């Protein structure tokens, strides 16, 4: 669209590599170091998809 | 009698339904001689169970 | 205290050796951003410089 389709989300980041025909659905906020950074933010602590 | 049908308190939006006609049953059993003798392995590679 | 948007301050593009490994993953991340190869892959990109 002109507006931009935003409609599908793709992913960057996870902990392991996955075997393939797998699918995951979950989405949660990032932990990337010592401190439980569940919160809504942080050191590596963003949006998955 | 079964109550419960529902054993999950809530459901989401579910991915696959299937339904079909059951295994080999046997309606009550003599003690002694039990007709019922369950053997299941379950195996996964790749996706498929 | 470096130079301001119109003249800023560039180390060239010239022979030194650093570590991707430490340097990036530093505690205190408020903001850090990449556009053309993923944030979360910074260390296997190297050359001379
Ligand atoms: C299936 O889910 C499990 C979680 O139970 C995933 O296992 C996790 O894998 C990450 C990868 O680094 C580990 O950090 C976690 O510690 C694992 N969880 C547990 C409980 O050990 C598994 O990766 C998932 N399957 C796939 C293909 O991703
Ligand atoms: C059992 O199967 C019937 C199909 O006639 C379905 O309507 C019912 O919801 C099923 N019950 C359970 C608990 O799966």
């Amino acid at each position: 669209k002109v507006s931009g389709n935003y409609n599908y989300l793709y992913r960057l980041f996870r902990k392991s590599n996955l075997k393939p025909f797998e699918r995951d659905i979950s989405t949660e906020i990032y932990q990337a170091g010592n401190k439980p950074c569940n919160g809504v933010a942080g050191f590596n602590c963003y949006f998955p998809l | 009698m079964e109550s419960e049908f529902r054993v999950y308190s809530s459901a989401n939006n579910c991915t696959f339904e299937y339904v079909s006609q059951p295994f080999l049953m046997d309606l009550e059993g003599k003690q002694g001689n039990f007709k019922n003798l369950r053997e299941f392995v379950f195996k996964n590679i790749d996706g498929y169970f | 205290r470096f130079a301001s948007v119109y003249a800023w301050n560039r180390k060239r593009i010239s022979n030194c050796v650093a570590d991707y490994s430490v340097l990036y993953n530093l505690a205190p991340f408020f903001t850090f951003k990449c556009y053309g190869v993923s944030p979360t892959k910074l260390n296997d990109l190297c050359f001379t410089n």
